[PDB]
């Protein structure tokens, strides 16, 4: 069973190719190759577009994945065949959502849980580190694994956090616990 | 030049799906010829699918179709036997003769599908055919490149009174002749035939006058569909380059519009127009444009129009009832009462009758 | 490094120059041809409803305008465009030639003559769709104009303006009355006032070339074609010829209106442009309304009709007059559309 | 195999409409796109191909005759509809 | 914008990019209301006899390119998801020959009516195309029915196609 | 009770259109193309089996008594339709003669049985 | 405040599809104004498709209408000018004063969708 | 963010409903105060059996003087009231 579940046609092609660096336990090399990759479409602003044409011919996108492939020589035994398998499917203008999905897998396995506690001001760093340290040592999603929060300033908290961790999110925000006393207030 | 090839994907019922190479798509209403072990199959593109594939209807049955077959395309429709040659012979859809009597060597060779005539080539037909019908040449007389339309129910007597005025035509006027078979029965093709044969109409060791575009119902949609077209195509051809007086017989214009909303239901083609066919107003209007008493001869279409219990209500025996200007219906009641060529005196009008 | 580099400049090739020198801005490639319409990716400035060319011959409309693909209306038949193609857009909205000079000759959706007397020397260019006059710059419909037909003229009178609607059944007569009113213009057509003079335009939406051929003949031999324009989008015509052609016919006469002249317009068989719009539409992946219309039928309508009016003094006195027709069956007008 | 033998046979097809349902039902199924009261596309030429073996076979095949008999279920008497 | 998602469906669910020799043989990937849906049979004919692990027979009338459509020959209760598939080679036929008189038969011949095996004259295809054109007789030889007024007013010939419709 | 204890069985079955009504209801989830005014594509199939599995054999009898709710008192529905068809025994309970006083309402002529023989 | 904007994605006949960026999309029922040659067009949310995009209406005919045109959000429902000016002046559904009497010196701008009383 | 509540849809019941005005929710709407509710039950809930349901046997007085008396309504009953 893979670490967690994709779906949609963007993400199944991860989850196969989650499933097929397990049998050989390459996921590593996998993961590196895809970062390469990637990199490679960012340093190609063109190749981006490239990749996202969908009226790009076979031949136009094989050529492409040779162009992608002969650079590091190989990026994998296993994702240049899910390369392939995407021009045969045509599929290369999502290889950044698949690349998206197949990391999202790697921290799920890797124990790299993500976090994000959106405040409405940035985080202080001091208060940053006792977020960290508090939530890595609970019981959420606890099993042995790390934690990668990062702050997320969006306006539509007036203030305080809402930690968010798998799927758990705390509605400690001054912004909800305000507003919950008005509708009560107008009974 | 290299032959154009590809290979099918899927074959849906009378769909067939083909893959070309880069640079390798032909356009719509082209000819896709499958090497088939039961002859030789054909198949016409609809519209196409994107990835380099296209949606076809197959010209003949379906039997024995495999994903990755090579089919060549003919570089556009196939192209039908046209000249006088193909007189006296069954023409099918797809120019394969069904009369096991040799190939039709004739003189060109031109596609179903073409620009219809401009608005200035259109024009009025105000002369008088003769047709050997007493009742029809006095009540409602036909019109020399006009379209006439004959009307009927089951049982009515429709096929033989076209066959009937091929056979007068042809003997009291010296212009060819052609009859496309649209929907046309296999006993009644062969009771047809047999007519042709025994009337001298149809001569196998000399010169015909009248060659069938029969349309073999048991084939797929896709020929009941377009051996119209076809026989429309053999009129055209039979009116420009020889300049003679052709007279085009449609067989039953209501299966043509039946066959044209089947082929519709296999493809995606969703009904907008009447309700069972979108297109039908663009290919009703191209296959009924395309008759027309152009400078170089004219061409009288006599297309019979099968009502189903007087449903007129539905569109589809409106639209006929647009196109036409003289009308022959044959209601049974008539022939119930022993006048079997069954025209009703009163119901059949006339746009040329007049002092 | 050095292997970056020559991949980088290898990678030119290879890719049919979908990306190079072509940016996909004005230009693009075609996925699929359908059903007189082509999806193609690409178009990245295209603009609502423009006019694009398919390097073949058939001329196209972005009426829809999808994120993976421009939704393009074929303007002519689908068979000389191919999947692959590459489209160059024109760079303009969909417009039509206006002037006098399409008096006495015939024209179609896209304004290009069909009967090839000549070519067509039409003063100035005016977009098939434009906004209706403003709420301002219109006066009450006063101006009488004489029917011909006692049945209408002298119970129904139609002004010089109204969008009235001779509404009827499949076999009713609508084009009689409206060849009645188009040769008693002749009247005041052949004097010197303008202000009695109306320059008629009909439309042929739909329409075989048989029966439009027999009404161009039978108002040729009433020497009225001469002051009447004659627009004609065949039933073997493709349907956006279909959709286009009332707005051809729109702006043909919004041209005589603005121009202070007096100018009407028969909007014949307005039913089968509805049900070639909603097959557009449906074609377009459009969401299916009511009997299967889209909701926008109705906005097309108001929008065609209301170009359609009776200006102020201030802009010539100058009106527009509409009389479409609804070809009902059975007389159930109570259907969406009617 | 009757006519092809020089004999004479007799086929009913009794409940056409049933064979009409049940191939509308496997159109469906397999998602093929519907038509006419939602009966599959290729069905007038299922019906064509069915009918049109049963026939009177010329002299030189050996003389042989299929008379076909089909039969249909109308609903309510609607003679309009698409099977019909 | 920058990355739109344009993708809708694909038929590959498992991304394998190796295995061959799945021309001849297929594994159900869909299967339910008596229709199943198989990836393989590359060089499978349409509406050809397929047969299942499970013993069902099959029918190919869907042959989309992400997989061939197989109609089942009874319910769908044997046949399950994975399951290993095989061609038959030949297409639907079934027993003809003088010895089907005096015996009820299944739709594929199989003798139903428990009286014994069937013994047929050969086989023939299910699938026939009909006569040609020019082997044809005009229909003269009349077939009795029985009833009075079919006979006179609507009389039924040897190959005349006549429908029974009603009610 | 018809095969193992070999008893006549007056099977009551009421309102079997339901049957198919459910059919079509899981068929509309279930991704089934909907058949004709939108009941299940596979009403035939499914009700098939479910009727012949009543029928009368050596072992026994199942006298089955079924009900069937026509919609909108139209007798051309699919469901009834094909149930006619799949029944020998019809007792057609026409509103136009429920209303009319006879609350039998039985219809004298669709009411139709294959015992009508002398 | 932020400037809010976003980017024409596709245009279905008077429906108009705009992509906004994280936290930048508008609700449904807000107006969202387009600059455009033949004035000024403004478009109400209806339906959020989602990935960053929101359905909108259009006010008016969308001629003219490209991929990637800057869309500004208004902040509310579409507000229009109120007051005793508007009395015997021709507005719009926008808000702009159609009767070519110039425009209009509301000093308030109520949203159309305000919130309804209470039972 | 949208949190789960962590129980099945439920609505305020009990004898405190009388005399109040309250939403779909159960919440007061007719501004007359808060609900006193003995507990809080299923929106959606599965309808008595066989044995637990009883024969209509109790009159309802509708009041009409009508057929609505003539032919009773009674306890229990689902009564319909068709028309435009
Ligand atoms: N004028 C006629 N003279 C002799 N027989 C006729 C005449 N008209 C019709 N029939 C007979 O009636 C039958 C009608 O067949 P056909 O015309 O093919 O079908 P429909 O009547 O439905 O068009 C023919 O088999 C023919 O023998
Ligand atoms: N006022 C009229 N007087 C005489 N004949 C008429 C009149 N109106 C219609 N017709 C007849 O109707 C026919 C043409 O109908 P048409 O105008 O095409 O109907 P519609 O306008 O519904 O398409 C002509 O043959 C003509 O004889
Ligand atoms: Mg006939
Ligand atoms: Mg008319």
């Amino acid at each position: 069973p893979p670490p967690v579940r994709l779906f949609g046609v963007e993400g199944t092609y991860a989850t196969a190719l989650y499933q097929a660096a397990a049998k050989n336990s390459s996921i590593d090399a996998a993961f590196q190759s895809l970062q390469k990759v990637e990199s490679t479409v960012k340093k190609n602003p063109k190749l981006g577009h490239l990749l996202l044409n969908p009226a790009l011919s076979l031949k136009d996108r094989n050529s492409v994945i040779d162009a992608i492939v002969e650079t590091h020589k190989n990026l994998d035994g296993y994702v240049v065949n899910l390369l392939k398998v995407l021009s045969e499917n045509n599929r290369l203008g999502c290889f950044e959502k698949i690349a998206s999905d197949f990391g999202v897998l790697n921290d799920a396995h890797n124990g790299l849980l993500k976090g994000t506690v959106t405040s409405a001001e940035p985080l202080d760093p001091k208060s940053f580190k006792r977020i960290e340290k508090a939530l890595s040592a609970s019981k959420l999603v606890g099993q042995g694994k790390s934690l990668k929060l990062e702050n997320v300033v969006k306006p539509e908290i007036k203030g305080g956090l809402l930690v968010e961790l798998g799927d758990k999110t705390v509605d400690l925000s001054i912004s909800t616990k305000i507003q919950k006393l008005i509708k009560v207030l107008e009974d | 030049s290299t032959p154009i090839t590809g290979k099918v994907t899927a074959v849906i019922g009378a769909i067939v799906d083909v893959h070309f190479e880069q640079s390798e798509l032909p356009a719509i209403l082209n000819a896709l010829e499958i090497k088939t072990p039961q002859g030789k199959l054909v198949l016409e593109v609809a519209q196409h699918l994107g990835e380099n594939t296209v949606r076809t209807i197959a010209m003949d049955g379906t039997e024995g179709l495999v994903r990755g077959e090579k089919v060549l395309d003919t570089g556009g429709p196939i192209s039908v036997p046209v000249g006088r040659e193909t007189l006296g012979r069954i023409i099918n859809v797809i120019g394969e003769p069904i009369d096991e009597r040799g190939p039709i060597k004739s003189k060109l060779r031109k596609p179903i599908h073409a620009d219809p005539p401009s608005f200035a080539e259109q024009s009025t037909s105000a002369e008088i055919l003769e047709t050997g019908i007493k009742v029809v040449d006095l009540l409602a007389p036909y019109a020399r490149g006009g379209k006439i339309g004959l009307f009927g129910g089951a049982g009515v007597g429709k096929t033989v009174f076209i066959q009937e005025l091929i056979n007068n035509i042809a003997k009291a006027h010296g212009g060819f002749s052609v009859f496309t078979g649209v929907g046309e029965r296999t006993r009644e093709g062969n009771d047809l035939y047999r007519e042709m044969k025994e009337t001298g109409v149809i001569n196998l060791e000399g010169e015909s006058k009248v060659a069938l575009v029969f349309g073999q119902m048991n084939e797929p949609p896709g020929a009941r569909a377009r051996v119209a077209l076809t026989g429309l195509t053999i009129a055209e051809y039979f009116r420009d380059e020889e300049g003679q007086d052709v007279l085009l017989f449609i067989d039953n214009i209501f299966r043509f519009t039946q066959a044209g909303s089947e082929v519709s239901a296999l493809l995606g083609r969703i009904p907008s127009a009447v309700g069972y066919q979108p297109t039908l107003a663009t290919d009703m209007g191209l296959l009924q444009e395309r008759i027309t008493t152009t400078k170089k001869g004219s061409v009288t279409s006599v297309q019979a129009v099968y009502v189903p219990a007087d449903d007129l209500t539905d569109p589809a025996p409106a639209t006929t009832f647009a196109h036409l200007d003289a009308t022959t219906v044959l209601s049974r009641g008539i022939s119930e009462l022993g006048i079997y060529p069954a025209v009703d005196p009163l119901d059949s009008k006339s746009r040329l009758l007049d002092a | 490094k050095a292997q970056p580099t020559e991949v980088s400049s290898i990678l030119e090739e290879r890719i049919k120059g979908v990306s190079d020198e072509a940016n996909l801005n004005e230009t693009g490639r075609v996925l699929a041809v359908g059903d007189g319409i082509a999806r193609v990716f690409g178009l990245n400035n295209i603009q609502a409803e423009e006019l694009v060319e398919f390097s073949s011959g058939v001329k196209g409309m972005a009426l829809n305008l999808e994120p993976g693909q421009v939704g393009i209306v074929l303007f002519g038949s689908d068979r000389l465009v191919k999947e692959g193609e590459l489209v160059k857009r024109t760079g303009n909205i969909v417009d039509v030639p206006v002037g006098p000079g399409l008096l006495g000759r015939v024209v179609d959706a896209l304004g290009n003559p069909i009967d090839g007397k000549g070519p067509i020397d039409a003063a100035g260019r005016s977009r098939a769709q434009v906004k209706a006059p403003g709420i301002l710059p219109r006066r009450s419909v006063h101006e009488p104009v004489q029917t011909g037909l006692k049945a209408v003229d002298a119970l129904v009178p139609i002004g010089r303006g109204q969008r009235e609607l001779i509404i009827g059944d499949r076999q009713t007569g609508k084009t009689a009355v409206a060849l009645d009113t188009i040769l008693n213009q002749k009247r005041w057509n052949n004097g010197s006032d303008e202000s009695k003079k109306l320059y008629c335009v009909y439309v042929a939406v739909g329409q075989k070339r048989s029966t439009v051929a027999q009404l161009v003949q039978t108002l040729e031999q009433h020497d009225a074609m001469k002051y009447s324009i004659i627009v004609a989008a065949t039933a073997s015509e493709a349907a956006p010829l279909q959709y286009l052609a009332p707005f051809t016919a729109a702006s043909i006469g919004e041209w005589f209106r603005d121009n202070g002249k007096h100018a009407l317009i028969v909007y014949d068989d307005l039913s089968k442009q509805a049900v070639a719009y909603r097959q557009l539409s449906l074609l377009l992946r459009r969401p299916p309304g009511r009997e299967a219309y889209p909701g926008d039928v109705f906005y097309l309508h108001s929008r065609l009709l209301e170009r359609a009016a009776k200006l102020s003094e201030k802009e010539g006195s100058g009106s527009l007059t509409a009389l479409p027709v609804i070809e009902t069956q059975g007389g159930d007008v109570s259907a969406y559309i009617p």
